[PDB]
């Protein structure tokens, strides 16, 4: 596909159709975390794999690896007497996109 | 990280005795090539020419070959050169277009002359090469111009020079010259996404033929070329086990790039090979381009002795031997006996004498032993010659009669060839070990299968695998039995006989070290299957023909090189062991060298193929020519890297004429874009006119034209001129024929003159055919000297035949202070010489027909466009992001 070029195409029409894709078959080492806010970026939008390309004396190369960790994690929600009914609903909605 | 080289016991564990590579060795092999010949017709009295027998630096030549990949054959430029001028006269109406291609032609090469058949050669071919260089150029960013809607042509692009005409025309034939111009329109320039821009414009023929070929070639190879030549390059790559990166190669193609590809890589091995007395120099640049570099390592002293206690320690059969270190000779010497080794066939070994060694006599009775074990002699090729075979079994037949220990029972046989006993209680027959090639009886080929057939190899000319001692390389990380049941038969039958000959602690000592020879057997097998496969590999007929030939005595294309070692050198090559450590340097290059190389060679053949035939097309030109003319005519204009390469072994001084005429006429080349261009040079040439060269030489008596000037300017628009082309042959029933051999012998009975004088105060025709002429062209306002209207198609030494004619034009001039009857002289001038050439070279036309001449299509990139050469690209470590199938 990314001979064709159209891997990132692909991956984002099934993403789009509610799918779920798993990449490849290797083992992976799981860490566990805690967490009591919204966690960083790095967690929630981090995807599992790397795609890069370079152009070399006229010529297109490109490479692509997978993750070889994986992590999961607990949030907890922690509010105040002060918070409003609407105080957590956003107008977009946030994204993550790892399961284990 | 390979998992061969993975220890998990201490028993191939050893020291670091020395190392070496391949671009020591090849050096090292032909300096031994040499010294040998040297010494040899030193010694003894020899009668021969004289050759020096030097040794050149074969890394330099490799750069150089590398060096030459990357020179192009084509230009990049805005606008193409002239092809047509012009000539004022003083007419207001008429001009002279002249054709430059011919005025440039006729001053490339050297006079032809019968006497010198090599100079003759030697203009053919640079003609050709001008031919070839004057017409491989791409347009790219022409200049262009809006006019009413619509682009036009600059008028500097078009080709044709008339600038020096516009002063002296009318006002209508100027607007009619300007329209003209001005209607020479650039195809569909009104769109904008256009790619290209096409005109027309003015060419002469030879030069259009290789602007279309190389136009055509440049379309035709493309992406699909270049994943072919980089999957074979993967399967090469797999057959070698080497590593890949991460990133893989893909198809994607800019919009404003043009890629050059000159070289296919997939070669013809039959190029390479057919290059006559060129097996050393394949061998040579086999071990310099694929060897790889590594160690020699000793075996672990554990093995040949035992401590029990602290006093108490077990003693060796070989105590003496183990403790000596080899000199540089001995070292030499195993170097050689390794270089035998990995290349079964091609090298192998003799003995060495030398009266003023001295040494222990156990040496030879032990390396007649270690040699039956060290060698293979015959079956299906051999590492030997029948002379050290014989040597070797003489010195096993010593060492089994020589009893130290107490004596045991011999029943000798009736014949007295060595090893013809029966030892032992049991009744051992030693028959089994005296050498016979045909069987392989006695040494490591005997009932072993040593040649091996599997799936296709990536070069078609080299399948075989080699399988010394039965073992493969697989066995280092597959096993198929214990540690106790490595063996094979002639190992197995020697441990028999030394134990049936009283012999123990030698037998023991052999059993012990036997894992450790296998595993050296398998190391080697592994180097000469992956490692050094290349074009300079012999092929396999070749090398299934090299026994019987050695065993019939016959005559040898790939004979062999022999190396000749000592006794000593034995036992020290039996205790070592190579063991490779990194790659070879120039691995990933080769095949671009290959490819060059065999390229080179192609276009070599191809312009000595095409000299050959001109003795039969032009007898009476070439009459003491050989071919070895044109074989010095050729490489002396051939890059000087390929002829380094050719010259290795210094074969260019003693191939005779018959090696030259069966290397031309062989069928096999190697395509590239200076082929193509060269042999579309060749075609062009084909027709001898076009090389300003010709026979249709004339004489007739004509006196020079004298004009009345009664009316100046009625004759100044006349545009009066006069020449000695001829428009049309004169006719046959006026013509006298004459040949070379026919006006020699008249001119030397001293009757030529006569016969001339007689046919010319006849008014006919005398035709000097047969042989080709040198054609100037010359132009005059002036009364020319006598040098010229005067020139005869021979001359005086005996008489020459042919000598250098010019075509002249003499443009008549006058002025307005002339009497009607100036010119009239009261005796005639005369000329003689007469040329038909059949090409317009010089016409005279009306100002109408200026612009006639625009008849030839231009495609040319814009300026947005790139062009780039990805020939360098081609290298064995890359991927493809979708292999081809």
């Amino acid at each position: 596909q990314a001979n064709m070029g159209q891997f990132r195409a692909a991956l984002r029409r099934i993403m789009d159709d509610d799918d779920w894709v798993r990449f490849g078959g290797v083992l992976r080492t799981v860490r566990v975390k805690f967490y009591d806010a919204r966690p960083p970026d790095d967690v929630l939008q981090g995807l599992p794999f790397s795609y890069d390309t370079n152009e070399r004396g006229g010529l297109a190369y490109a490479t692509i690896k997978y993750a070889t960790e994986t992590t999961i994690f607990y949030l907890i929600y922690n509010v105040e007497f002060s918070n409003t009914p609407d105080s957590l609903v956003l107008i977009n909605p946030t994204y993550t996109m790892t399961k284990v | 990280q390979r998992p061969e080289r993975i220890k998990t016991t201490p028993y191939l564990e050893g020291d670091v005795l020395s190392s070496d590579s391949g671009p020591l060795l090849s050096v090292f092999a032909l300096q031994e090539i040499m010294q040998k010949v040297r010494q040899v017709q030193a010694d003894y009295m020899t009668a021969t020419r004289e050759v020096d027998f030097t040794v050149p630096d074969v890394q330099k030549i490799l750069d150089d070959i590398k060096a030459l990949a990357a020179e192009q054959v084509y230009k990049i430029v805005k606008v193409p050169s002239i092809s047509f001028r012009h000539i004022v006269m003083q007419s207001r109406d008429r001009v002279l277009r002249v054709d430059t291609y011919y005025e440039e032609m006729s001053q490339v090469g050297d006079v032809i002359t019968e006497d010198e058949p090599e100079k003759f050669y030697s203009t053919i071919i640079k003609k050709v090469r001008f031919i070839r260089g004057k017409g491989s150029f791409i347009l790219h960013d022409i200049p262009t111009r809006d006019h009413r809607g619509m682009e036009v042509a600059e008028p500097e692009v078009l080709g044709v020079e008339f600038k020096n005409v516009l002063p002296v025309l009318t006002a209508e034939h100027r607007a009619m010259i300007q329209n003209a111009l001005d209607g020479s329109i650039i195809e569909n320039g009104n769109v904008a996404t256009r790619d290209v821009d096409v005109f027309i414009g003015a060419c002469s023929e030879p030069v259009y033929r290789i602007y279309n070929r190389l136009q055509g070639y440049i379309e035709a190879v493309q992406l699909q070329e270049l994943r072919n030549s980089i999957g074979w390059l993967e399967r090469l790559g797999h057959r070698k086990r080497i590593t890949y990166s991460q990133e893989v190669l893909t198809d994607f193609r800019r919009q404003d790039t043009i890629w050059v590809l000159a070289l296919q890589l997939p070669v013809n091995p039959q190029v390479v090979w057919d290059v006559p007395r060129s097996s050393i120099a394949n061998l040579i640049m086999n071990i310099a381009t694929c060897l790889p570099t590594g160690e020699y390592i000793a075996p672990n002293p554990r093995i040949s002795s035992i401590t029990l206690t602290q006093r108490i320690t077990t003693t060796g059969p070989f105590a003496i031997l183990t403790g000596s270190t080899p000199t540089a000779q001995q070292l030499n010497d195993v170097r050689k006996i390794y270089l035998a080794l990995m290349f079964p066939g091609q090298i192998i070994l003799d003995l060495k004498i030398d009266p003023g060694e001295r040494m222990d006599p156990a040496v030879r009775m032990v390396a007649g032993v270690v040699g039956h074990l060290l060698f293979t002699a015959g079956g299906r090729f051999t590492n030997l010659t029948q002379n050290m075979a014989r040597q070797l079994d003489i010195a096993l037949n010593d060492y089994l009669l020589y009893m130290y220990n107490t004596r045991v029972q011999v029943n000798y046989g009736p014949t007295g060839e060595p090893l013809d006993f029966q030892i032992g209680r049991n009744q051992y027959d030693c028959n089994v070990f005296r050498a016979d090639f045909a069987t392989g009886t006695g040494y490591n080929g005997w009932a072993t299968i040593d040649v091996e057939y599997r799936e296709p190899a990536p070069y078609v000319h080299a399948q075989r695998y080699i399988r010394y001692c039965g073992i493969d390389s697989r066995e280092l990380i597959n096993p198929t039995t214990y540690g106790i049941g490595m063996t094979y038969h002639c190992y197995n039958e020697m441990l028999r006989m030394l134990v049936a000959a009283g012999k123990d602690s030698e037998a023991a000592y052999f059993r012990s070290m036997l894992p450790f020879h296998m595993v050296r057997f398998a190391r080697i097998n592994q180097i000469i299957n992956e490692d050094l496969h290349s074009v300079f590999s012999l092929p396999d007929d070749m090398f299934n023909a090299l026994l019987p030939d050695l065993i019939a005595g016959a005559h040898q294309n790939a004979d062999p090189v022999v190396l000749d070692v000592s006794w000593i050198s034995l036992w020290f090559a039996f205790n070592r062991s190579f063991e490779p450590t990194h790659r070879n340097e120039m691995l990933e290059v080769a095949p671009l060298i290959e490819s060059v190389y065999a390229s080179e060679l192609s276009v070599m053949k191809v312009d000595m193929r095409h000299l050959s035939l001109m003795q039969r097309r032009f007898p009476d030109v070439l009459i003491q020519a050989r071919p070895s003319h044109f074989w010095k005519a050729v490489l002396n204009d051939s890059p000087e890297a390929v002829k380094a390469v050719m010259n290795l072994s210094h074969s260019h001084n003693f191939i005779n004429i018959r090696d030259m005429m069966r290397w031309v006429m062989l069928p096999s080349l190697q395509p590239s874009l200076k082929l193509a261009l060269e042999e579309e040079a060749w075609a062009a040439a084909n027709d001898f006119e076009d090389l300003m060269l010709t026979d249709q030489v004339y004489m007739h008596r004509d006196m020079l034209p004298e004009p009345r000037l009664d009316d100046i300017e009625r004759f100044r628009q006349e545009g009066f001129y006069y020449t000695n082309m001829l428009e049309a042959p004169p006719e046959i029933d006026r013509v006298v024929q004459y040949t070379y051999e026919i006006a020699r012998l008249q001119a030397n009975m001293g009757q030529f003159r006569a016969a001339l004088r007689r046919i010319m105060d006849d008014d006919d025709w005398v035709r000097f055919g047969g042989v080709l002429r040198t054609v100037r062209v010359k132009f005059y306002d002036a009364r020319p000297p006598d040098d010229v209207l005067q020139g005869l198609p021979f001359s005086y030494d005996t008489i020459k035949y042919a000598t250098e004619t010019t075509i002249f034009y003499l443009i008549y001039n006058v002025e307005f202070s002339n009497t009607p009857d100036s010119l009239v002289l009261i005796n005639p001038t005369y000329t003689m010489t007469k040329v038909f050439i059949n090409k317009r070279i010089v016409e005279r036309v009306r100002v109408g027909q200026i612009l006639a001449v625009l008849n030839r299509r231009f495609v040319a990139y814009k300026g947005k466009m790139r062009i780039m050469d990805i020939t360098q690209s081609l290298k064995m470590g890359t991927k493809l992001a979708a292999p081809t199938v």
